[PDB]
RNA sequence: UUUUGUAUAAUGGGUCAGCGACUUAUAUUCUGUAGCAAGGUUAACCGAAUAGGGGAGCCGAAGGGAAACCGAGUCUUAACU
RNA sequence: AGGACCGAACCGACUAAUGUUGAAAAAUUAGCGGAUGACUUGUGGCUGGGGGUGAAAGGCCAAUCAAACCGGGAGAUAGCU
RNA sequence: GUUUAUUAAAAACACAGCACUGUGCAAACACGAAAGUGGACGUAUACGGUGUGACGCCUGCCCGGUGCCGGGAGGUUAAU
RNA sequence: CUUUAAUGUUUGAUGUUCUAACGUUGACCCGUAAUCCGGGUUGCGGACAGUGUCUGGUGGGUAGUUUGACUGGGGCGGUCUCCUCCUAAAGAGUAACGGAGGAGCACGAAGGUUGGCUAAUCCUGGUCGGACAUCAGGAGGUUAGUGCAAUGGCAUAAGCCAGCUUGACUGCGAGCGUGACGGCGCGAGCAGGUGCGAAAGCAGGUCAUAGUGAUCCGGUGGUUCUGAAUGGAAGGGCCAUC
């Protein structure tokens, strides 16, 4: 049979030019007035998947 | 007998670029806690009294000062 | 994505965006493929008999992304602002 | 807050008098619930054999929560 | 603990809110500061809400 | 065999002979090798049927953005040194 | 007259010994209780599995009972040997 | 008298006797997806459930708690 | 139009009656040589009873399941996240049911800037006044102070007063520190708009380190980014926030 992607996985990540994976920053959505400005501006955009936990991404999704 | 067994994360403080070191600009020298080295010439100083370079040289620690203070420089060389 | 109990990474992080209809009937052209339609006219009906583009597609689009020799006319297109300049140094044309 | 009781004024005095004192009386009932409940988990505690049975009441006591009383205005 | 979230809506018009925390047992009247509104980029009074 | 460690008084076996345990299917990724190479390749099916037709379709040559959209650029931002 | 008395057939099973790879997957020997009654026995029927029947022990339901036996789901699952 | 066939035969179970409680008959209750059966070809001096257990002297105080029975004035409350 | 009576007019509530649905495990006749069943006559109940869909209560009668970990065996007691010191062997880190203490906040000023100021404790003298209030001199030197535990720090004060104020601001961010990751922390400088000061300049919260929880699901506001034939819309997305 065809593998099946973890629908949870593709709705997180997103695969880039160079085959690294795109997700969005944690701790950003709600309780936002502990947190100062700096703190937020530097969650808002997306990040890169890290080295280490590469390789648990690409078993999630093997099409994407 | 027990009422104790707490303690925190240590902090990691300490000099970062010792002396005769080629830092970057914005490259931190030390974490500190008090002020325990101050600023000197070309380096700043965080809101944690984080040492912090502001060009890029050579560290340099000195004493001068009227209470014998530990102070870091930089040279640009 | 299993980790022996603490959060998998892919429930960590939060879900982001929402997938376009829009982007499933568009399709871009490179530059060398004017070259193989027909007698140098280029269009949806033209690009989708070549075998260039699907059949479900309805917005094309050309891009710089090759090199044009022939003069094509592009019929109805969006042609980029660098792939316009190649295409008209070649002696073609473009309309809507 | 505001509660609307049908009925005149002594109609009224019944109830108004009569609920509060209900609650009293409920509020006292697990106070001396939870004052029983304590006799079992200090004593039969450290037993080995009813210690998983103490620790069933000990946890139970966590989980009643007696409602708050405040004071009326009507001072 | 006693210290509650508001929020200082502008007066320019234009929806933008700075969200800060306000203790109401000593002060109950309303906050009044002059910030920065990124909307019309200009610096406006932001009256207390919520 | 299991262990920090076994002559261990820790497990298993009376002996012989025969049988007895990392396989199969379909997908995905990496290495080797072969074909072609900005192209590569067909599936079902037709077929005097391991030939030849079949290019439906799949992967690649373009990325950025949640998206419209723009495009060797694009997103952020009122705009980026 | 008697859920009367002593006591064989008959029904049971209180004590001890033997037996424990037994003559026997609960018996033999010597004693023991009831023995006209809520007794015992032959033949044939009825009640069936979360169900039966139970003078009540979780007892008995084909040498199997805190949920029978047979076949099926089934190569259940086993982070354990 | 009965009981753990096969380590417990007993102070345990049963028992006649006592009490409470349900049931007016197409009775309560039970086995039944239902028809229907038992109770019973019985009729409250009868039948079912519960507890105690011959016989003798007796069975004291408490209705606050939890059940059960009665009340309907008032509060809260579903579908519609 | 208001308030009102009469007719009819459609409906609800209650109370008496009625037969015609329905019940009859009352009686008699037939199928029939049948205490079943059906039909007929009759009597008694009669829109009650009972059944179907929906619904509130009760429901260990019955079924599926849950009932944490560390631990000098297990249970009890203690603990589970964060901050400060020692053990920690002069870089960082380093364990035990090792030794000691704290937090789940506070502040619209207790933040920013400009101007100014320097304590504890003692002696002497002095009305109530006293070992100790307020005052005047001298010694002392930060042995005081810091919203909050401990450590490091602080005189250029970060400690103490006053004036003006909102930088406790928006978009970014070279370069580093620390984590297996999720993340957390420091940061010169650039753009736009402010505050204080004559000006150089300082200001992206507070002397620093505790004062906190991911994702899913949903709430409020803004924004055509999308809008399943088209125009809208519902619903999603992005930004702020609960
Ligand atoms: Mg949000
Ligand atoms: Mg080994
Ligand atoms: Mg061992
Ligand atoms: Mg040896
Ligand atoms: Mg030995
Ligand atoms: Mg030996
Ligand atoms: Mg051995
Ligand atoms: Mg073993
Ligand atoms: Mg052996
Ligand atoms: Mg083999
Ligand atoms: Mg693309
Ligand atoms: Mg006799
Ligand atoms: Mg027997
Ligand atoms: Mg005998
Ligand atoms: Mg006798
Ligand atoms: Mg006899
Ligand atoms: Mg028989
Ligand atoms: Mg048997
Ligand atoms: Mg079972
Ligand atoms: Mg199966
Ligand atoms: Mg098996
Ligand atoms: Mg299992
Ligand atoms: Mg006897
Ligand atoms: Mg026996
Ligand atoms: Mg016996
Ligand atoms: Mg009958
Ligand atoms: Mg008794
Ligand atoms: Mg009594
Ligand atoms: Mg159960
Ligand atoms: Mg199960
Ligand atoms: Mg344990
Ligand atoms: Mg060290
Ligand atoms: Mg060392
Ligand atoms: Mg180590
Ligand atoms: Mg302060
Ligand atoms: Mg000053
Ligand atoms: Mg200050
Ligand atoms: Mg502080
Ligand atoms: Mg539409
Ligand atoms: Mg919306």
């Amino acid at each position: 049979p065809k593998i099946k992607t973890v629908r949870g996985a593709a709705k997180r990540f997103k695969k880039t030019g160079k085959g690294g994976f795109k997700h969005k920053h944690a701790n950003l959505r709600h309780i936002l007035t502990k947190k100062a400005t700096k703190r937020k501006r530097h969650l808002r955009p997306k990040a890169m998947v890290s080295k280490g936990d590469l390789g648990l991404v690409i078993a999630c999704l093997p099409y994407a | 007998s027990t009422r104790n067994g707490r303690d925190s994360e240590a902090k990691r403080l300490g000099v970062k670029r010792f002396g005769g070191e080629s830092v970057l600009a914005g490259s931190i020298i030390v974490r500190q806690r008090g002020t325990k080295f101050h600023a000197g010439a070309n380096v700043g100083c965080g809101r944690d009294h984080t040492l912090f370079a502001k060009a890029d040289g050579k560290v340099k620690f000195e004493v001068k000062g009227p209470k014998n203070r530990k102070f870091i420089s930089i040279e640009a060389e | 994505g299993f980790e022996g109990g603490q959060m998998p990474l892919y429930r960590r992080l939060p879900k982001f965006g929402f997938t376009s209809r829009k982007a499933a009937i568009t399709a871009e052209i490179r530059l060398s493929d004017l070259a193989k339609v027909e007698g140098g006219v280029v269009d949806l009906n033209t690009l989708k008999a070549a075998n260039i583009i699907g059949i479900q597609i309805e917005f094309a689009k050309v891009i710089l992304a090759g090199e044009v020799t022939t003069p094509v006319t592009v019929r109805g297109l969006r042609v980029t602002k660098g792939a316009r300049a190649a295409i008209e140094a070649a002696g073609g044309k473009i309309e809507e | 807050e505001l509660r609307v009781y049908p009925g005149n004024y002594d109609e009224y005095m019944t109830a108004a008098t009569q609920a509060r004192e209900r609650l009293l009386a409920d509020n006292a009932k697990k106070k001396a619930q939870i004052a029983e409940l304590q006799s079992f988990v200090s004593r039969f505690s450290a037993n080995a054999s009813k210690s998983r049975q103490a620790t069933s009441r000990a946890r139970q006591i966590d989980k009643i929560k007696l409602e708050e009383v405040k004071a009326s205005s009507r001072q | 603990g006693i210290r509650e979230k508001i929020k200082l809506v502008s007066s320019a018009g234009t929806g933008h809110f700075y969200t800060t925390t306000k203790n109401k047992r000593t002060k109950p009247e309303k906050l009044e500061l002059k910030k920065f509104d990124p909307v019309v980029r200009q610096h406006v009074i932001y009256k207390e809400a919520k």
